[PDB]
């Protein structure tokens, strides 16, 4: 049970995540949206990165914001699953399908980097489908993205989900490039989508971080030369030699006929 | 003042049709839909005055909703009736100062 039925012209339905994310239908429009609930004391802080970039097809866009007494209700167009769940269910993606989806993922990251943001927490789970047919994806949100103060993308604090953590973060003596780190993560996603398992895995983190530091991963021979070439241009490169999010988009793999 | 109809019993795989009308001073822009309890009250189907609809994930493709703005009434056609769908179906009409009218309840069983 909930205390209210409606926020503005939006009928509330059911919680998708605790008391934080609610389903909603616009009463005049009849369209189904998703409503994320923040405290008014810290909502414009949390949402600051969402107002840095121009709108992009593969980055969730805020539809409306309704300010209550105690809470701010931020509305988004709904999703239809996530990439992680999709890869698990499918086991692995065909190169044709993977190329379509990964191009959208890379485009989203390229938009963030070139607009002066680093994500820091990139995972498959963070990308969610826009349509029922699960052909279009978008970055779920930019809430926890770091806004660069000028050009410099140097980060001191270690961030990331262990599987997506780059070697530069682990054996860091202070600063590292946030953009290079986000690109590393893109490599892991691409591998995981195509192969159906993480490139680096182990029993416990310390052993996992050893494999990453040394670059202990294998690519199946079954993947196409171009697919393999793209993987290694991210995961088997030091930041200075490693592709940028934008450069990924020009890669010959996407241009294949399939 | 919501007068409704259509309650019945049916074999697993059959079909029922529900209907509800309102003859009062309700808004032209008023949203209309059907909830069911059985368990708690969830919205199974809804429809805006511009005919754009919502369906619960469980009943997508199986159930259908439509409103006649002239008569000021809303219908809920349901097919391939599962055993789980057994519940009391309350019609609702919502406006937005703010109004929210319920129906008495139309029972429908599956076996």
């Amino acid at each position: 049970s909930h205390c209210v039925s409606c926020i503005g012209k939006y009928l509330l339905l059911e919680p998708l995540e605790g008391d934080h994310v609610f389903r909603a239908v616009h009463l005049h429009s009849g369209e189904e949206l998703v409503c994320k609930v923040f405290d008014i004391s810290c909502y414009q802080e949390s949402l600051a990165p969402c107002f840095c970039l121009s709108a992009h097809s593969n980055i969730n866009q805020i539809t409306e914001i309704i300010l209550g007494e105690t809470k701010a209700y931020v509305f988004f167009e709904r999703s239809y699953g996530d990439m992680h769940s999709f890869v698990r269910t499918c086991k692995k993606l065909r190169e044709e399908e993977a190329a379509r989806l990964f191009y959208q993922i890379a485009s989203a990251v390229a938009h963030c980097h070139d607009g002066g943001l680093v994500l820091r927490d990139l995972k498959l789970r963070k990308f969610i489908f826009k349509d029922e047919e699960r052909t279009r994806v978008k970055l779920e949100s930019l809430e926890d993205a770091y806004i660069l103060r000028g050009d410099d993308d140097s980060l001191s604090d270690k961030h990331g989900c262990p599987a997506y953590v780059s070697p530069e973060i682990l054996n860091t003596s202070g600063s590292y490039s946030g953009k290079a780190a986000d690109v590393w993560s893109l490599g892991v996603m691409l591998y995981t989508m195509l192969v159906g398992r993480y490139p680096f895995h182990d029993i416990e983190p310390s052993s996992l971080f050893s494999k990453i530091r040394r670059g202990q991963f294998n690519i199946p021979e079954t993947l196409s030369p171009k697919a393999k070439c793209l993987i290694r241009s991210i995961l088997r490169r030091e930041p200075s030699e490693r592709l940028t999010s934008q450069e990924i988009l020009d890669h010959p793999w996407f241009s294949t006929d399939f | 003042q919501l007068q409704e109809s259509g309650g019945g019993l049916v074999q697993a795989g059959g079909s029922l049709r529900l209907s509800c009308a309102a003859s009062g001073n309700i808004s032209a822009q008023a949203y209309m839909g059907w909830y069911r309890q059985a368990k708690e009250r969830e919205l199974v189907a809804g429809i805006s005055y511009g005919a754009t609809t919502y369906y619960a994930d469980s009943v997508k493709g199986r159930f259908t909703i439509s409103r006649d703005n002239a008569k000021n009434t809303v219908y809920l056609q349901m097919n391939s009736l599962k055993p789980e769908d057994t519940a009391v179906y309350y019609c609702a009409v919502i406006s937005a100062g703010y109004h929210f009218y319920w129906g008495q309840g139309t029972q429908v069983t599956v076996s």
